[PDB]
């Protein structure tokens, strides 16, 4: 803006920027599947007891 | 020195990071290898100019994309070099390899070299005080609570089924076959130029990866729906671009049964599986038949379990009950099952001291693990 | 030891200079080669038979101005020393060639034995101790402080649609037209003569200029506009004359993005652009609408952004969004970008040694611009 | 039919035309589609307003020249109608699509739907009773008379070896490329526009092209000769206007060896040829290696083959001995092969009943092309 007075060969009127307009996994469930889940600490300090 | 065992998950589809415990992987992300594919000049660029993480997460046309893992088997170890760099990234840990005990997981049958050479940048550039390369199925077992099992696994150019009996020696029945999605999307690429579609970069690649993962499906009948009308279903890119499909969403993973599509020569895993259950015996047998795990994160598919359940059906003998347990997240299940045996303490004798591997090293490998 | 630089903005059609640090290019006039036509004849008529600025001004129908500038490409290279030489002035520099470091501008893609030529001059006749010439868009991006940047810019007889990003490198997919608003003018020169005015001098090509960037724009509509019946605005000659326009003023600007007006097989740099978005990536040309930048007096018109982001929306698909950056300053930016590199310790690894060229010279003209 | 079978010869840059039995091509012309840039007002001009013949092999600054075979993959249907009006022009045939057998020849890989307008076109617009659609190196294979051989096409915008051994179906192992002297001589205008030549026309591009067709060569060292400099030898232009030469003439075709330089990342085909090498068998390699055939017309080069010659050299190991094949008549070489094909018995079951055909809709020919 200063700058825009300072020289002369500077055009006015200018909104410089402008843009557009602007708006605003399924087989974990498959039927044939024995699809298990684990909870790790449990199983884990289950099995955690087998000194091997 | 006990401090939090480091979970090393040798993802050679998507590698994933954490330490044991954390029941999530913290760090996950996959094979890539960037650099730049242009040149900069003007300053504006990140600084390393060879990029693996998020900057190669955000750039994907920008990076000359690379992969060692030859069917998961990396050949570019200085690609490893500077991914293990940044496993301590500020980013990610921040810490030393002599500053925690550390565990590797390995799928089996690989040439000795690459865990020796592994093991060397650990000992060597790492200095790590206690380590092992596991396996890769028993991940899956602690992950069912299992100990028999069939034990299916699926990297991203590599998928193989594993006959597991409460970790017993049985590598002649045990199984491993390296093929899977990678050559798949690259099939996918062919049919892309197959019908125009002007395709060939890495990063191409990814965002065909990407949509490999979202928009293939798996019909149970093989011909029976292969030879039908389809739809084309017009996925619009990321960009915006409308592309059509055809069959080809589930004509390219029949070539993981049907190699001959490739013109590979192979029976298709279901039948390697059949082949180790002939290699197990009748008592045994009807075990593995309840006992199936499916699992890696290439196996991720839309009617995957049921077709692949069926096949076996019509291969399976006389009504025996086969049956698949399943981890929700195949991806995440392997990294936590090395969580837990990290987090498991009696590895004391399964680990392997930095001395011990100074003075033996492959045969302190071998005799560690058998 | 060196000095302070020099901040020179060139350019096919406006020369703007200041030194380093600066804010203002304390020294601007266009680009012109004016000299004499006619006898002189009393005492005290000024001899040097070459006059540039408040000289050229005062006799602006009496001096042959010359533009070797062939779209930049300059041929009167004796002529631009003299043109440096009234900088060199105490109009301008009040100093010598190797009193102050030179800063320069770079037009892409240009003949390389030009910026010999050039050197020849700056190293041997003038003797510039250190220096650097490249691309005016760069210094732009400078200014804007945008590392990712798709840099649209016109100087006044050269057009180039220069996507950038980060400094990459990508010379294939940026561009330049060399054809611009000085051939406008010699459009406008064309609606004379269609309205029956031959004034075909320089200087008259002056005038033209002075309403050309003085009363034109870009009406959104192309025909919808222009086949409507206009007014005539009878622009009042600085004469004390005066000679109607009609649509012609904003109907020059039309040939920019159709070419075959003057018979040309161009696009309309806008779609070149779109064709330098098409060399580039998927995702990454979502982001070049984004990285928009916009630049040169030539496209300082009414509407004109604003009719090319109509363009833009006949061009490009869906989920594109458009992020004009166009400033009162865009020919300043070049020059105040410069004055930002000038601030930079970085030409210290980006100079051009007046050692290393007198050794080598070409080699290492390429060797220190590439 | 009972008459002289059509053998079409189309060509990627240069698409001829001619007959079974005959040795040369009837009329041979490239993808040139021509529609003049003015406006005829004068009574007693040239007809046409679309040229193919000598009335664009005359005039080309006058018309405006177009090329749909984006890479051998036409876009244009309505213009390629009209250059088979042409086929059967009275210079050309005089004869009718029912009157001939015609045999129409195609890269691999090419997407079903230019086969679907093709049977369109044979089919409703023109009905040839016997017409068949083929591959191209199965031609050479005939002219060579071999059976086994590694066929490089060389095209203008579509170059790739493709290894066959006795007509076996090697899809996997032949590989498929789309890129020629096209851009490489596109790149040369980017070359002249960096030495001062101020050229954008097709026509201009075919004088360029005549200068890539004659001078212009493959120098076997790469740097050894292009760090050097050349005394840039002069052409004249249809004027006679003199113009150098310059290193180009070697520079720009490195670029088929180096795809780099363009930026799209590739091998330089030979590479691509050693790929299928791999996909091959080891002693069968060696078989392929004493078998390869060069044709097309962009294989015409000094040291063309010499230089690929000396890259194998040093990309096969030791004790490999490798033979090249290239015939003179490189592209009359698919003509005339397609001359002795269409000239067989046998040939009458590789086409399908033309109405049939039609009913057959396309599928059945699609996996009949094989
Ligand atoms: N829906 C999906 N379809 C196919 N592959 C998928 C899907 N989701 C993820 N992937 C794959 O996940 C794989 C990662 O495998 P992963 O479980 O990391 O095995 P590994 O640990 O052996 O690499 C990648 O190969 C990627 O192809
Ligand atoms: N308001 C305006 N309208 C049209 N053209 C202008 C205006 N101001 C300057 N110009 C012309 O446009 C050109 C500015 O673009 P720029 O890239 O600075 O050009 P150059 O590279 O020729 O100096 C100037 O050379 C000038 O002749
Ligand atoms: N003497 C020559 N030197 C180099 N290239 C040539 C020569 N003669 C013809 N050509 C090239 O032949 C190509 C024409 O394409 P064409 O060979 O007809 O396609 P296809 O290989 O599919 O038949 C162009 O690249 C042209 O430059």
């Amino acid at each position: 803006d200063p700058k825009y007075a300072d020289l002369p060969g500077i055009a006015r009127n200018e909104p410089d920027v402008y843009e557009t307009s602007d708006l605003p996994q399924e087989e974990l469930t498959s039927t044939s599947v024995e699809h298990i889940i684990v909870n790790p600490n449990a199983a884990y300090d289950k099995f955690k007891d087998k000194r091997v | 020195i006990a401090n939090q065992p480091v979970v090393i998950d040798n993802g050679s589809g998507v590698i994933k990071a954490g330490f044991a415990g954390d029941q999530i992987p913290k760090y996950c992300f996959p094979n890539y290898v960037g650099r730049p594919k242009h040149v900069r000049v003007m300053a504006g660029a990140l600084e390393g100019d060879i990029f693996i993480g998020p900057k190669a997460e955000e750039h994907r046309g920008l990076l000359s994309i690379r992969y060692p893992m030859e069917h998961g088997i990396v050949k570019d170890w200085n690609d490893m070099e500077r991914i293990w760099q940044y496993v301590y990234s500020k980013d990610q840990l921040q810490t030393f390899s002599e500053e925690h005990p550390v565990l590797l997981t390995e799928a089996p049958l690989n040439p000795r070299k690459n865990r020796e050479r592994a093991a060397e940048v650990f000992f060597e550039t790492f200095n790590v005080p206690a380590l092992f390369i596991s396996m890769q199925a028993v991940l899956s077992l602690y992950a069912t609570g299992r100990t028999t099992g069939v034990v299916l696994d699926s990297g991203d150019g590599v998928t193989h089924a594993v006959p597991i009996y409460e970790g017993f020696a049985m590598p002649h029945s045990i199984m491993r076959i390296d093929i899977a999605g990678r050559d798949v999307s690259r099939f996918l690429r062919l049919y892309l130029r197959k019908e125009g579609y002007d395709f060939h970069s890495s990063s191409e690649f990814e965002i065909v990866k990407a949509i490999k993962e979202r928009a293939c499906y798996l019909s149970i009948n093989p011909q029976k729906d292969e030879t039908l009308e389809t739809e084309k279903a017009q996925y619009y890119l990321p960009d915006g671009s409308t592309i059509e499909i055809g069959p080809s969403r589930f004509r390219a993973p029949e070539l993981l049964f049907r190699p001959d599509l490739i013109g590979e020569e192979s029976e298709g895993i279901h039948e390697v599986l059949v082949f180790a259950i002939q290699k197990s015996d009748m008592d045994l047998r009807r075990t593995l038949f309840s006992n199936i795990v499916l699992s890696g994160g290439s196996t991720l598919f839309k009617g995957f379990g049921d077709r692949l359940l069926s096949e076996v059906k019509k291969l399976a003998p006389k009504d025996v009950k086969i049956r698949i347990s399943a981890p929700q997240e195949r991806l995440y299940s392997t990294w936590i099952g090395g969580s837990i045996l990290a987090s498991l303490d009696t590895f004391k004798k399964m680990w392997v001291s930095k001395k011990e591997y100074e003075e033996d090293g492959a045969r302190s490998i071998h005799r560690k693990t058998f």
